């Protein structure tokens, strides 16, 4: 399992470093291939790096504009890339692989490092909870949500009831207006678990350190 | 410099049945003093890491079920599914390792099945965000297939086509619906100038509009 770097605001014309470890293996016995995908777009490969000697690879697109490097002693992989323009914003994923091993090739993946370039300030969000109108508990079944707005950059994580609550609960891709992000998120329980029972929505925003615990509390 | 091109873009097909999507490359990926096609396939599911699948045109990798079969040699090459699950839904991509690598545009997998009526949920505006002067009401339409809807919202009869935000969530891994929200954003003012907000709904699921609406004069 791969842990990498946290989402990352970087202005125009900056430079940035991702980095990509592991405790569950030595990093010396793979190859680390850097992957990126921008917004409603497909996969695009990077390089490579061979951990063991420093050996290293980059596609034409990134030649000169990619450094990559190793640090075996705490485990971590690292990609630079310089003089980044808007383009570049997209998630980066790193991809450890290995076939000197076993009959089968390894393939481990990290979770993917949102980097974003602009030269937009980071905002935090506005959590606001969302009780249902008078109208609303004559049903069996009850909605509620969690409005967070205004942000910047992307992303962030929703969570109700620190994860005790997954069934029924829908998160909305964010939409960009204004040079800000808003988000919901809805989550629907039955109507004699609520209000009865505490229902509670938790957001972070990496990029600004916010962390916010918004109870939903009836009209 | 390789390209790679897969076809379809995207299809839809029911659990159970069999599915066959294609790559192309403008080379031939064979190794002649090898014998090896230097082609992978991978998976990507929504909001996760791509994953490897199958590598060497033909072998899969382990841990992924016999349903996913390679085939092909030289420029040719085709991914087949047996039996579809609704866990399959994801983008499928091709990529090549012989010269750098690079990635097919990607086939878009969707799933069919039985028509089903959204759950409409509309909410006022937080006590919280009016202390603050914004209004934003909400409007969920949750569980509904297919995808195509339309949402309109009403303001004591009149219509309001501007300032909506609107966003779909990628289609359902188990029960294969979509979810969308609907957000029109509002000043406090312009909020507290009128009494009725309707956010109503058209789907083939139904000859009639489902409407929601509430008065702000209610607690």
């Amino acid at each position: 399992q791969l842990q990498q770097s946290g989402a990352e605001l970087v202005r125009s014309g900056a430079s940035v470093k991702l980095s990509c470890a592991t405790s569950d293996f030595n990093i010396k016995d793979y190859y680390i291939h850097w992957v990126r995908q921008r917004p409603e777009q497909g996969l695009e490969w990077i390089g490579w790096l061979d951990p063991e000697n420093g050996d290293t690879e980059s596609a034409p697109k990134f030649q000169g504009k990619a450094t990559m490097t190793a640090d075996t002693s705490s485990n971590t992989a690292y990609l630079q890339l310089s003089s980044l323009t808007s383009e570049a914003s997209a998630v980066y994923y790193c991809n450890a692989i290995s076939t000197t091993r076993d009959y089968y090739a390894l393939d481990y993946w990290g979770q993917g490092t949102s980097v974003t370039v602009s030269s937009a300030k980071t905002t935090p969000p506005s959590v606001y909870p969302l009780a249902p109108g008078s109208a609303a508990q004559t049903n069996s079944m009850v909605t509620l949500g969690c409005l967070v707005k205004g942000y910047f950059p992307e992303p962030v994580t929703v969570t109700w009831n620190s994860g005790s609550l997954s069934s029924g609960v829908h998160t909305f891709p964010a939409v960009l207006q204004s040079d800000l992000y808003t988000l919901s998120s809805s989550v629907t329980v039955p109507s004699s678990t609520w209000p009865s029972e505490t229902v509670t929505c938790n957001v972070a925003h990496p990029a600004s350190s916010t962390k916010v615990d918004k109870k939903i509390v009836p009209r | 410099d390789i390209v790679m091109s897969q076809s379809p873009s995207s299809l839809a097909v029911s659990v159970g049945e069999k599915v066959t999507m294609s790559c192309k490359s403008s080379q031939s990926l064979l190794y002649s003093r090898n014998q090896m096609n230097y082609l992978s396939w991978y998976q990507q599911k929504p909001g996760q890491s791509p994953k490897l699948l199958i590598y060497w045109a033909s072998t899969r990798e382990s841990g992924v079920p016999d349903r996913f079969t390679g085939s092909g040699s030289g420029t040719d090459f085709t991914l087949t599914i047996s039996s579809v699950k609704a866990e399959d839904l994801a983008v499928y991509y091709c990529q090549q390792y012989y010269h750098y690598r690079t990635f097919g545009g990607g086939t878009r997998l969707e799933i069919r099945r039985a028509d089903a009526a959204p759950t409409v949920s509309i909410f006022p505006p937080s006590s919280e965000q009016l202390t603050s002067g914004g209004a934003s009401v909400v409007c969920f339409l949750n569980n509904f297939y297919p995808k195509d809807i339309n949402v309109k919202w009403k303001i004591d009869g009149s219509e309001r086509q501007n300032g909506v935000l609107n966003s779909w969530t990628d289609q359902d891994s188990k029960d294969s619906t979509y979810s969308m929200s609907s957000t029109l954003t509002l000043t406090k003012d312009e909020y507290e100038r009128h009494n009725s907000y309707t956010c109503e709904a058209t789907h083939k699921t139904s000859t009639s509009p489902i409407v929601k609406s509430f008065n702000r004069n209610e607690c």
